[PDB]
Parts: C-alpha cells; structure tokens; sequence
RNA sequence: CAGGCGCCGAGGGUAGGGCCCGUGACUGGGGCGAAGUCGUAACAAGGUAGCUGUACCGGAAGGUGCGGCUGGAUCACCUCCUUU
RNA sequence: AUGCGCAGAUACCGGGAGGAACGCCGAUGGCGAAGGCAGCCACCUGGUCCACCCGUGACGCUGAGGCGCGAAAGCGUGGGGAGCAAACCGGAUUAGAUACCCGGGUAGUCCACGCCCUAAACGAUGCGCGCUAGGUCUCUGGGUCUCCUGGGGGCCGAAGCUAACGCG
RNA sequence: CCAAGGAACUCUGCAAGUUGGCCCCGUAACUUCGGGAGAAGGGGUGCUCCCUGGGGUGAUGAGCCCCGGGGAGCCGCAGUGAACAGGCUCUGGCGACUGUUUACCAAAAACACAGCUCUCUGCGAACUCGUAAGAGGAGGUAUAGGGAGCGACGCUUGCC
RNA sequence: AGGCGGGACCUAAGGUGAAGCCGAAAGGCGUAGCCGAAGGGCAGCCGGUUAAUAUUCCGGCCCUUCCCGCAGGUGCGAUGGGGGGACGCUCUAGGCUAGGGGGACCGGAGCCAUGGACGAGCCCGGCCAGAAGCGCAGGGUGGGAGGUAGGCAAAUCCGC
RNA sequence: AGGGUGAAGCUGGGGUGAGACCCAGUGGAGGCCCGAACCGGUGGGGGAUGCAAACCCCUCGGAUGAGCUGGGGCUAGGAG
C-alpha cells in the first residue's frame, strides 16, 4: 500500500514529464468524512488569488491521541485524502472504532503500535514529550498540551528531537529552526510518509496546475494601474514593491510577539 | 549451503556406476547444482562482481567439459542433457 | 501479306536521395622565413618537484582540489654485495 | 596580518549530536582477471594451497570479434556534509601575483539505484607449457620437519640475453 | 465560362483557382528518437462474367456483413463520375507547444504558464477584507501557505 | 388528475436565524431548528370521446398510503447511536425491448395503359398495452456462537 | 455524431545470473491527429436612414479540457 514516484508519462506530447504516484491500498476511504465549502471567497469578500477546486472528498483526521492512550492499533492499512502533503494509515483501534492518522516512515499495514503513558520508541506509536528519547524523529508534535497535535509537519519529515531544559524539549523543525515544547506535550513517532512527492513532476501547467486548483498570479501585469509595480511598458520597475500595497520582500513579521523569544532559537534560515 | 551429504547423494543418482569418484557424469552433477544455487543467490544481490565473475568462468567450464561429452559421444550425452535439464 | 492488338525498352522530362568535387563575408583552425614588444612552467629540491586522468578558475606559460605513477634530494630504521 | 573572544574565547570539567574514519596491532606481510580490498561480529560466496591416491578419461592451450567487470574526477534522482575542501571571499605578496602561506566557506567528498570505462591501468613489459647452478631471506600447506617437499612472495644471484642499462 | 500568356497586378498572389473521398507503391535535413508524414511523389478505383479464401446466424442449406484474391473483358475525355472534401516545398525573427482577452477594428503579441531564483511566516503563522466582532487563511500546518523578476529544455548565468 | 408535476417530506451550496460574539446608531458576524433544488425520494398504463382539454373524461386492464374494524403474527415502542441509501473520470464483457431492415410471408382495394411484363410485379399493412404465474439475463453476499474491557454516552443492533 | 493514432501495464517467444533490455500480441491512454452538433469568432466579401444599436456569406481555430452547457447561489459598482 506504499506507492509509486517515478512513473513518467513518455512523449504523450507534451504531456512530458509527468510524475506518477500510486499507494497500493487504493481502497475508498472510510465512513468518518464530510466535506469542505468552496473557499477562496470567504466571510464572503473574496481573496487570495489562485484557487479554482476540482472534484470533491475532504477530509476528518485524528490530531488527538490521549484519548484511549493504550488500545493497540493494527495498521488497518494505507490510503489518503484530496489533503496533505503525505498520505495516511487509515488505523484500527483494537476496541472496534478506527482513525485516520498520520503515515509516518513506511510501516506496515496491520502493523501493531500505539501510544501513551509510556508506548515503545517504534516509529509508529506515539509519546508525550518527555518519554523523548533525546535524538531520536517525530512529528505531528504539539507544543501546550491538549492545543491537540500541533505543528503537523504535513509531509514534514522533520521533528528532530534536539536535547531538553527545564519543563520543556527542544526540537529542530523543517524550517532549520530549533523550538521548545513542554515535555508532557506530546509527538507521533518517527517521521512522515511522503517527499519525493514533494519532487513530483507535472506536464502541461494549464492542465496540471489548474487540476491543482489553483489558477495564478501575475505580477506589475502591465497595466500597474494597480499591480503595485511598474507597467505600461516592458522594463521591470524599481521602487521595490509588491501586489496589495506591499513591502518588497526582505522585511520582518514578527514583532515583541510575546510568542517568539518565548522558545526556540536558530533564527530563521538553512544553507543547502 | 554447500550440503556435501546430499551432494554425495546425487554425485550417486548420476554417475550410472557406484565406482564413479569423479567422472564427467560428477562434473556434470556438481557444476551445475552449484551454478544454479550459487546463481539464484547471485540474484537476492545484484552485486559481487568478483563472484559472478568467477561463476562465469565455471559455467564455462562445464558447459565445455560436455562440448567433449558430444565430441566423443554425445548419445550418452543428450541423455545426461535430458536427465538434468540445462541446455533446452 | 498489310495492318490491328501486347509488353519491350535507346531516348528525354518532373520529383526525390546518395558518393565524391568545387565552394562561401565571417571563422576554429594547421606549418613554417636569423635578428620581438610579455611573463616563463619543465631539466640543478627550476626555488610550492614533477607527471597524469578528471574537475574547476586565469593576460599566458598554469594554479587549485580528487585520486594516483615515480622516469622525487636528506638524516633515522633494517636486510643484503664486496672489503683495510 | 588575520579572523575569533569581557555580550568570557582560546585552556579545564561534565553532558548532547552527528558524519567520517578505523589507531597499536599490522608487516620490508596477505587475498584478488583488474580495480583494489581491512575495528569485530553474523548471512550468503568465489578464487585458491597441501596430502591418499581413490574417479573420468586428453575433454586441452588460444582467443579476433562480442559479453560482464572496475580508480579517482563528473553526471542522474533520492538521502546525508563532523571534518576535509577546486570554486568564491578575504588576509599576507611582489613592482605582479589570480598560485606556493594564514584566515574563511560551497560544490564535491559519503549511502542507495542508475550513468560514465576513464588512464605513467605499471612490473611502462599478453597469455598458455616445458628445458638451464646455486646462494639468502619470508608466508604458507604435507612429512623420517640438522631438513626436505608442493605452493607463494623480496633479496643475491653462472651461464646467457641487450646499443646499454639491467633482466636473471 | 475562356483563351493567348500565365504574375508581370499588386505594398502584399488580398482573393480566387490549385488542391483535396479511402487503398496500395513510397517518405527528406533534423530529432527532446514522441516526430516531424495526410512530408513528399506514384498509382488506384466504375461496371460485366468467370475460377478461388473469410468473420455471420439454432449445426448451419434461398438467411448477411469483411475483404478476398485473381482472371478475361465492357463502355465513355472522362469511372470519391454530383454533394460532402490538403496546394505545396525551402527559409528566417519571435514565442515553446493548450490556452484567455482585447465585449466595440485590433487570431495575435501580451498575459498565462509547467518549470528558475530571491525572499516572507511559525502557525491563535504571514498577508486580504473587517468599526471591533470575524472570517478568511489552513481542519493546511514550512517538501507547507504568501511577495515576487523569469519563464519548456540545452549551454550558461561574470564585474561593482 | 389518490396514482403526471409541486407542496402536504429531505437537504448542499445557500438565506434565515432562539443562543452567543460583536456598532455612535442604523448593523456586522451566527450554532441550533426552519426556508430554501427537474440534486434526494414517491403509489399507473393504454385504447376510445369533445369546436376545443386528457395517463386528468370514458372504458379496459394495475396499483397507492391513511383511517375503522375484524383475522392471524410479535419485547412492540423513537428518531436520538449505528448500519444505509452514495455517487470520479476513461473505458468496457454479458443480457433484453426501442428501433432499423428483406419476408411474394398472409390479409386487401386495384393495374396491364402506351414495343414489352399480370410474372417470387407494384401499392398497404403485417402491432401496442397485459396481475403475475411463469421461462431467457443478470443486476445488488456471508450463518453462528461467544469474548462483545469501542460502544457510535444509555441495552442483545454496528466495529475490534 | 463520426474516424485515425497508436504509449503504460500485461501475456507469450528471445537473449544472462537472475536481470537488463528485444521482439511480438494485447492494449487501446488526452495529446490527442482528422474532422460536424458545441465553442470561438481572423482572412477576404456583402449592408451603410442596412434583417440588426454589432449582422449574412465564402472562409477559419479548438473540436475532453485550464472543454461547453440549463437550473440554483455569493462577491457591486472608489467596491467588484
Ligand atoms: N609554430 C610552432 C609552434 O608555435 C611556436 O613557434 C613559433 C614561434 O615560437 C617562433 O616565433 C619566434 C618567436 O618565438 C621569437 N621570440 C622571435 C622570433 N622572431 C619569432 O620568429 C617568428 O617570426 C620570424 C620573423 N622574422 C620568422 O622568421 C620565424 O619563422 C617565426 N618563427 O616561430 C614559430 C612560428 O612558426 C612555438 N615556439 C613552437 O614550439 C610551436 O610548435
């Protein structure tokens, strides 16, 4: 129930370069799930470019494990959601009820493992902090314990567990960051399922994008009667400003945010 | 691996005779059980070179040893070919 | 018998390809005619020894790293040739 | 110089993480078509040395062509980079310094699967057999093991070979 | 409808005519070996009678659709017989190619774009609207969600 | 027009809105319940009759629920838990009417006008609806028992 | 509506160690290619108080996709 990245479509005009992926358990989810609006128009004035849907599932996921933090789960098996970034292991809880959860590092369906007060350190099950065993991987990891999993590192294989001080654990994140967490807070053992996605590759952008859902973006669009930028002309303006009366982009955000000195350090950047 | 009981076993279902302590009919036996195992192995593997290599050369070998086994007699011969199963 | 009927193809035309020939501003280039405007690797540890395959950088010879081949000087270690 | 440290480093102590490598032993030593191959353990494997003389019965030596194989560099996707590190950036230089030196830091260096075959690919010396003093050392298999014998490595080394080394 | 000539008309072969139906012969430089090929250039078909094979339908025998195949031959200038129906080749600048638009000239560049790079934000993210409220964003959660100049891909992106 | 349609029922987007959060005011936001669809669901068809309407009328044939009863039968008894109706796209085997089409095949009113042919000649038609009973196709799965540490709060129903 | 194209997987036959990979049959995917209904609307032409407050003709591009389309809705006018 793993899946294929690789497979290429092959001079099917164009349509070149094409990156298929297929999870083996190909079931059809599974009686726990609604359906989403059709944002991108919201509290009903409309924004953020982009956007246009295609077709229609969506998706419910368990964020939450404390809640039966003991009853052995079997891998009831692999498929996904028209969501995230990294399928999941839809999971049977040997009490009968199931729940659609992560997919971390590739398990194994009927695979047994679980979480809780104490749950062995197998990729799979899951811990509050504290049983961290320092340098070892998970994620899904939530900071303030009950705010429910919270730093989903969608595909994000990325929660490395980095030492601990006082009531609280500190972790590299995908970013190239390192935060903190109150150990009782809680991680989903391992890492995640998906990445070479992340490499997948798509034809004729029309097609595939919009497929997406997604349409566009289209910046100092000539006609800058509006598209901050310059335009009415070739030449790429100067001033140095972006779409809605923007700052460029090389500028902060945060602030005293009482949030950031708060935890983590490492400040924000990488050096691939 | 390399089961030298059984091994003598067949070294005895071939060579026609029990007075048969080494004789085309073994070369035969042997170089071939040992090439398909070996070679099966070869496969859960994909690389020892070294190794493959050698087979190689043994194949060769045996292969050859029965180019005689033709040359002189070959009826006999397509027997033996018969009773294993290589070359078809 | 004459002609009629039949392909036959010398021949020429239209189209297309192949081998070679010549051939074209500009152009990468190749070889040389004592007396030149620059630096100078290499041979003396040629002064980071060199040489080389590779990669990459530079007015230029070339340098630099990966790996290696000695056709690498001086003491310090041992085996082995002779010998007052 | 430099760049880094009293917003305390450089040294000392404890703990953390990870990548790479693998000391003494280990050798002038060993195994491999070659390339080249090492901390130990285990899985599977191949070459290959000695002795009983037991088996077969010369089936064997050669290899154009092809076929698989392999330095390091570099490419391809997917991991990973502790250190080292062309490139780049400095600092030192001379008249010049793009390089030899010191201070930095990428790619790469490493793993998987794919790809390049590349060469002072070397002993610059194709392979297969048998004939011609000895001397010495060293590893390894058999023995009446002051040694002998089969095998394997460096050394000295008559004859002899070469234009000369030097082979022996 | 034309002939004689066949673009010299003409800024432009604008137009219009050529040409076009399927089956067989055959098919170039280049190439991301998908293809440029309906390249291109030939030849075919109508209808008769004759010998010869096939996939239908209760075996299979007035029961039908596929080509058969081939042979001799029939009549016109004429045989996709009328109507549906490629003119073509060479070559250069741009742009990749699919596209949307410019409702009212402006088939088409521009904008899309896939895919490049910078760079922004720790989620009660960052922005976008909002008088709070709040939604949006994302039940997404830095391989993720934004600002961007470019715009397959190939080589390549140096000096301050 | 009980049986066609729409309401006498369902609901999404979506509007409303008891609560609640919120504005100088007028309002902004809004769960719940409601409103809100040729999207859900539901019990009839064919032949005949008017200047004129029809599966609404007539007639033949086939049902629909709700009420009163009686007759036989049962832990019956919410709509709250559940299971359940429920769903791409491309394509696609097997099986039935529609619906094409030749029957000289049977019924029929006629004809050769014209050289001819009265001859498997023309021309017209050769069905449509039918409880279910039944015979083609398939079209939509599990019996138990127990444990039945979830239940999907509350219990044999689901799921482990 | 209709027609050609002819990938991936697979099945078998072919060559090593197995394998690559090949060939063939199957297949029959989106691009699509050809071309109506559908959707756009240059290229030329035909009206100027024209059938018309944007048309008719000959013609032309896409002709499964960012496609086209009926019904039901939300964003709106210094805002969309
Ligand atoms: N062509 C040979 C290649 O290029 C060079 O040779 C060339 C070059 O060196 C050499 O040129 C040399 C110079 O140097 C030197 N420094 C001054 C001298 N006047 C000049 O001479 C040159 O010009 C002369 C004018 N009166 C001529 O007579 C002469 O033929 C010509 N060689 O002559 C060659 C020209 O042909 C390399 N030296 C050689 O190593 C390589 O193989």
């Amino acid at each position: 129930k793993f899946k294929p990245y690789t497979p290429s479509r092959r001079f099917m005009t164009v349509a070149d370069f094409s990156e298929i992926t297929k999870t083996e358990p190909e079931k059809s989810l599974v009686k726990p799930l609604k359906k989403t609006g059709g944002r991108n128009n919201q509290g009903r004035i409309t924004v953020r470019f982009r956007g246009g849907g295609h077709k229609r599932l969506y998706r419910i996921i368990d964020f939450k494990r404390w809640d039966k933090v003991g009853i052995p789960a079997k891998v009831a098996a692999i498929e996904y959601d028209p969501n995230r970034s990294a399928r999941i292991a839809l999971l049977h809880y040997v009490d009968g009820e199931k729940r659609y959860i992560i997919a971390p590092d590739g398990l194994q369906v009927g695979q047994q493992v679980v979480a809780g007060p104490d749950a062995p350190i197998q990729v799979g099950n899951a811990l509050p902090l504290r049983f961290i065993p320092v340098g070892t991987v998970v994620h899904a990891v939530e900071l303030e314990p009950k705010k429910g999993a919270k730093l989903a590192r969608a595909a994000g294989t990325s929660a490395q567990i980095q030492g601990r001080e006082g009531d609280y654990v500190i972790l590299r994140l995908p970013s190239g960051e390192l935060r903190k967490v109150h150990g009782e807070c809680y991680a989903t053992v391992g890492a995640v399922g998906n990445a070479d996605h992340k490499n997948i590759v798509l034809g004729k952008a029309g097609r595939s994008r919009w497929l997406g859902r997604r349409p566009h973006v289209r910046g100092a669009a000539m006609n800058p009667v509006d598209h901050p930028h310059g335009g009415g002309e070739g030449r790429a303006p100067r001033g140095r400003p972006p779409a809605s009366p923007w700052g460029w982009q090389t500028k902060g955000l945060k602030t005293r945010k009482r949030r950031k000195p708060s935890s983590r350090f490492i400040i924000a950047r990488r050096k691939k | 691996p390399i089961t030298k009981e059984e091994k003598q076993k067949v070294i005895q279902e071939f060579a026609r005779f029990p007075g048969d302590t080494g004789s085309t009919e073994v070369q035969v036996a042997l170089l071939t059980l040992r090439i398909n195992r070996l070679s099966e192995h070869l496969k859960v593997h994909k690389k020892d070179h070294h190794s493959h290599r050698g087979l190689l050369m043994m194949v060769g070998q045996r292969r050859r040893l029965l180019r005689y086994l033709q040359r002189e007699d070959p009826e006999r011969y397509r027997a033996l070919i018969e009773k294993l199963g290589i070359r078809g």
